[PDB]
RNA sequence: GUACUCUGGGGAUAACAGGCUGAUACCGCCCAAGAGUUCAUAUCGACGGCGGUGUUUGGCACCUCGAUGUCGGCUCAUCUCAUCCUGGGGCUGAAGCAGGUCCCAAGGGUAUGGCUGUUCGCCAUUUAAAGAGGUACGCGAGCUGGGUUUAGAACGUCGUGAGACAGUUCGGUCCCUAUCUACCGUGGGCGCUGGAAAUUUGAGAGGAUCUGCUCCUAGUACGAGAGGACCAGAGUGGACGAACCUCUGGUGUACCGGUUGUGACGCCAGUCGCAUCGCCGGGUAGCUAUGUUCGGAAGGGAUAACCGCUGAAAGCAUCUAAGCGGGAAGCCUACCUCAAGAUAAGAUUUCCCUAGGACUUUAUGUCCUCUAAAGAGCCGUUCGAGACUAGGACGUUGAUAGGUUGGAUGUGGAAGCAUAGUGAUAUGUGAAGCUGACCAAUACUAAUUGCUCGUGAGGCUUGACU
RNA sequence: UAAGUUCCGACCUGCACGAAUGGCAUAAUGAUGGCGGCGCUGUCUCCAGCAGAGGCUCAGUGAAAUCGAAAUCGCUGUGAA
RNA sequence: CAGGUCGAGUAGACCAAGGCGCUUGAGAGAACUCUGCUGAAGGAACUAGGCAAAAUGGUACCGUAACUUCGGGAGAAGGUA
RNA sequence: UAGUCGAGUCGGCCUGCGCGGAAGAUGUAACGGG
RNA sequence: GAACCCACUGUCGUUGAAAAGCCAGGGGAUGACUUGUGGAUAGGGGUGAAAGGCUAAUCAAGCCUGGUGAUAGCUGGUUCU
RNA sequence: GUGAGGGGAGUGAAAUAGAUCCUGAAACCGCAUGCAUACAAGCAGUGGGAGCACCUUCGUGGUGUGACUGCGUACCUUUUG
């Protein structure tokens, strides 16, 4: 099965109308003040006033 | 039926005189039969092969040979129809369910007695 | 008619003196509190609104808080309406309570609930379609729908054709159920048979419409 | 649970030994027969010089089934064999002796003679 | 449908899944801090924590059961000499699972697994 | 001669299907020799005549040969009434039962097998009944490939032969990830006269409409006897449909045990890996039918055939022209479900927002400062909700999930030690040990500090009351 | 066989058998044609549960045949029908 | 060329010396499709046709029919440990 | 055949316009619609 | 009955892993057996336990070049006012 | 990232003459500005025609857009059509 006619650019864009991306949830962690992803450990191993590494 | 309200409703109907029996035993069950307006008691004798312990939902299966034809009946333990249970023999078996007895003939279907 | 909102607790059995085993369903009932009466003058139809259960304050919006405050009752997990007539509207005022005493042993009632969700389902389960042969050369067409229409006339698929889709998780009512027990102390109704939904679901009990 | 092509043993002294169900009576598209139902059977093996011959088409009533029957208290009764009893064209038993146990669902005016001649009823 | 079912699949045979989870438990008991995928970390609790509960009491039978489950003499010895005594007065919750972003190779979500009192 | 075939062309020209026509076919009506009745337009019905349909066999070659690709079976259907069953009537060589003919009625229902590739047809056994037809002789980008139509081979027949068939026989490749319309499910956006949370009315739409048997009236009405009711009431079945897991079962590769070969843990003992979950015996939750429960009620309005009341035209008669009535599984309601995108965008309860300055295109006009509430989302722990979504609960003022503790359940006598036995093994400690999803409690672990959106009292005209 | 257009046995009017383009029969042999039986079974009444691999969602890479152009609904009728 | 345990065996299961995990992954656990396991009662009622599936299966001993071209049929059938 | 009844009425032919005869399948679909 | 040589049934694949395969079954397996290296037979010819089979993914007359721009009463196309 | 790729500085008459380097068309694909567009059915134009934005000699003007409305089934070939 295949198309009988070539689709229009307008219809292609109408189909793509649902392709937009979305932002993640970013917050400032009070311990260090660096922006971090909500509910995740910071890149330096800090979370909820605890440091995993040494 | 593990919710407390269900447990209370079921506990309201539990029997309080059941004897202790185990699969290997031979038992006699007294069954109430009402014909017309007359009620009588009929005996059902056989070897227990399976026992489900589920409170008010408990049951036990009895197998016997009647004139060369095998008959199995599953009795609901707390049903009013079951009037009395009597344990005549106690056997010695190694498994909870004895379905293998269905394929064994008379002599091969013997169950050894448990001794004190 | 005036009914009751309750919760399905589970199934069990009842033994009669004769030895009959009756399967039954248990419904927990928190007495329903009246929050509003709708009348012809103001709403255009006659009805009684009730609430049941409890809800913590953080989960109650300000508007619903004001509504329950005007009613003079504590908030509940749900709010539901009962259509009624003038005769049964008597003796019912905002702030009152309706309990299990509304029913009697032996009465015939209808029970409404939400059926279990089966998700996406095919014709075999949704519409009892017959399967095709498992062997004798069948390639990939064991549980498929098969033919779906006629030829160039009419050259389409009609509305209402049965096809695979979502099954279950809908409102369902069962009629002709007999009340087996009314426990006032425990606030419980025991009904013969099965009622729709899963354990812990919300259910509605009403007098039988068919008499 | 008896259907077409099912073999049954004979619990009476009519002369037949094995029968095959060829139809379940009592309705359109009826699938199964249980204790007390009427079936159409053919005789496959008959004792020599008996009244019933091989290849005869007769009427019969199921008296024992392996699937079993349920009772009001919720119990189930099962048997080791599938057995029926032959009947005449008026649906009345044509035998003098009944072999093996039978059940109480036959306690009707139609089968009181089976009830009487059966050794054990349960 | 899967109404009221517990367990995971993770695209492995049952024996393979059991072996992988035992390896993860041994690594956790050895190191006390690991990084893995989030679903694996979440499933690892139901396997790792009962072992600590078992090791809370030191007997020949309990040690032999732990050896049957782990197949690692060093892990058994540590469980019955260090971790059990450390958590003797704790009612469960010996592990901590912390989300740690996503992994470059396949964008898979990741988490750290740590013992409650590591140092 | 080519079926071992090939190239250039044609729907200018056949086979299938569509189109026109209706000789043929089917159905209907008009007339009335005759038959039954040796007594009735009860039922047939000679010769002859007039119509309808497009279901048969045909006629014509208008469409397709830079392809509309196939008989039957399977799966799934929709419609017509010229009605097979069920429902309501008139007449009758209608005592009753039953039958014959004709009128009304399309709501529902409307077999399993043996023989044959068959559609058919014969047969056995059922049922209330096993109706006729249209839809590309419905349905092969949904399945099959038994027949029919390639290449092999054989018999019969024809031909000198290559070969061929008003014939027969064994064997013989079924492609396509769905763009558009259509359909079944499920979301996003905006709109609905400031915004928000919840409960709702019903214009309308869909679903469901089946039927056997027993008793009772009653051996009554009727009738030489035999035989046997209308009407009315109760019960119990078949098929179909829905929900559900208390009971009976199935499964249950994260539960328990028995056991074979082999390898390993230094060895014994005790364990683990592999061999279809190695094999075997049981089995908790969940899902499920063959298991359980429930339903097709009863009613109301109009009405078809038919039956009337009163009544003139037409002094009589007449169901009709005035007026007025009864009447069916048929129609509208009634029972279940959906339903205000019903742009006609409906109703009710409660809740939130009432700051300042500058400018000109003089206005629900712009710009700056200040202020962003009621709520809704993001995120997290999750679900008896789920393809993704959507939907439900909870987020420290917590029982949302995991773990822990205690029950329950299943399996059926753990390891170690001791004793008896030459040994295989048996007994005691002890119904012990272990036990996925179940129930109750518990803050031990995780649901942190948070961010974004959503504003600042809501134009104009007329009228009623303030 | 309950029911046999197939099969086995018998009849002979052979539409249109017949003797080395061989006739009748024959033990053994055949992934050879036809008919029947025991055991067995999810082939079926009538399907249910479970295991693996896809399907679905996320991240990376990234085809196909087709295509005059499209703001690409139903019914009835008309029309190279 | 090719070892160990059992084994008639270079068949088969698990291992030694040796070699390898094979150049997209992470989740979810719908319809539908492919592969596999179990299944109540019935047991070919399926279908052109038992197609496919199910079933039998080793060693030792006993016992084994019609018909034969006297070799066979013949591991006939069937039974015991 | 009478008559207590009191004036139209009985039966035909030729013509205009109407009535029955009149059943099919996708959806009113035999005035283009109102 | 393994290796080795074959290709009887069924499923999957049919823009395949593959321009002929995989999986589960199946046949021969001391012989008219299988197989390596090197040779002979050439197109109206060769070879053929015989299917018009094979003769480099091509066979009722191989492939390449030349006659050659063959012929075509056939189909298509044929450009500004 | 001591990568690729750019920005500044400098050369040159010229650097969108910067090394797949004269000019740089079309198909196809981005960004920005103005108008229209989420109650309405079809070869997408044509004849009318309100409103809006910009430029205005403010005009009976010019440039974009086009609510609402009548009419309206592409091109070539081949054909009786």
């Amino acid at each position: 099965a295949v198309q009988q006619n070539r689709k229009s650019r307008s219809r292609r864009d109408m189909r793509r109308s649902h392709d937009a991306l979305t932002e993640n949830a970013l917050t400032v962690d009070q311990a260090t003040g660096e922006t971090h992803r909500r509910h995740h450990v910071t890149k330096d191993g800090f979370y909820r006033g605890r440091q995993l590494f040494a | 039926g593990k919710h407390p309200l269900v447990q209370a409703i079921e506990n309201s109907q539990l029997k309080t005189d059941l004897p202790e029996f185990a699969p290997g035993d031979t038992v006699v069950v007294q069954v109430k039969v009402k014909e017309g307006d007359r009620e009588r008691l009929q005996a059902f004798e056989g070897v227990v092969i399976a026992k489900k312990n589920r409170g008010l939902n408990s049951a036990f299966t009895v197998r016997k040979i009647s004139s060369g034809v095998g008959v199995e009946r599953v009795f609901q333990t707390h049903s009013p129809v079951v009037a009395k249970i009597e344990v005549k023999r106690r056997g010695d078996v190694r498994r909870a369910k004895l379905y293998y007895l269905r394929d064994l003939s008379g002599k091969a279907a013997r169950i050894r007695e448990k001794l004190p | 008619a005036i009914g009751l909102v309750g919760r399905k607790c589970g199934m069990t059995r009842i033994f009669t003196d004769a030895g009959v085993s009756v399967p039954v369903t248990v419904i927990e009932v928190d007495p329903n509190r009246i929050t509003q009466i709708k009348t012809l003058e103001t709403d255009g139809y006659q009805a009684v609104q009730v609430t049941t259960g409890e809800r913590r304050e953080s989960r109650v919006t300000n508007a619903q808080k004001g509504h329950f405050a005007k009613a003079g009752v504590a908030a509940g997990r749900l709010v539901k309406e009962f259509r009624v007539t003038e005769a049964e509207l008597e003796g019912r005022e905002v702030g009152g309570t309706i309990g299990v005493d509304l029913f009697t042993v032996g009465q015939i009632v209808d029970v409404t609930g939400q059926s279990k969700g089966k998700g996406f389902q095919g014709g075999v389960k949704r519409w009892n379609f017959r399967t095709q042969d498992a062997t004798h050369g069948n390639s990939v067409s064991h549980r498929v729908l098969g033919s779906t229409g006629q030829n160039q006339t009419p050259g389409r698929v009609f509305k209402g054709k049965k096809m695979a889709g979502h099954l279950g998780d809908e409102r369902v009512t069962v009629q002709g159920l007999e009340i087996v027990s009314v426990d006032t102390e425990r606030s419980v109704l025991v009904v013969k048979g099965a009622i729709p939904g899963a354990t812990g679901g919300d259910v509605i009990v009403r007098p039988t419409i068919k008499a | 649970m008896i259907q077409t092509e099912t073999m049954l043993d004979v619990a009476d002294n009519s002369g037949a030994r094995r029968v095959q169900c060829i139809k379940v009576l009592g309705g359109s598209h009826r699938r199964y027969a249980s204790v007390g139902d009427i079936i159409k059977v053919t005789v496959k093996e008959a004792i020599p010089r008996a009244r019933v011959k091989k290849g005869d088409v007769m009427n019969a009533v199921v008296v024992r089934t392996k699937f079993g029957i349920r009772r009001p208290d919720g119990s189930v009764i099962r048997f080791d064999d599938n057995a029926a009893v032959i009947l005449n064209n008026n649906k009345a038993p044509i035998a003098t002796r009944i072999f093996g146990p039978v059940t109480r669902e036959l306690r009707t005016e139609q089968f009181m003679k089976i009830i009487s001649l059966a050794p054990e009823v349960l | 449908m899967r109404h009221r079912n517990s367990g995971v699949k993770l695209g492995r045979t049952s024996s393979h899944r059991k072996a992988m989870f035992e390896n993860l438990a041994n690594s956790l008991f050895e190191h006390e801090l690991i990084k893995t995928t989030l679903p694996k970390a979440k499933e690892l609790r139901r396997v790792a924590e009962p072992l600590i509960t078992l090791a809370k009491n030191d007997t020949v039978a309990n040690r032999r059961l732990a050896f049957a489950r782990t197949r690692n003499a060093a892990t058994v010895g540590k469980l019955f000499t260090v971790l059990g005594p450390r958590y003797k007065e704790r009612n469960g919750g010996y592990l901590r699972v912390l989300k740690a972003g996503f992994r470059a190779g396949d964008a898979a979500p990741m988490a750290y697994v740590e013992l409650v009192d590591r140092e």
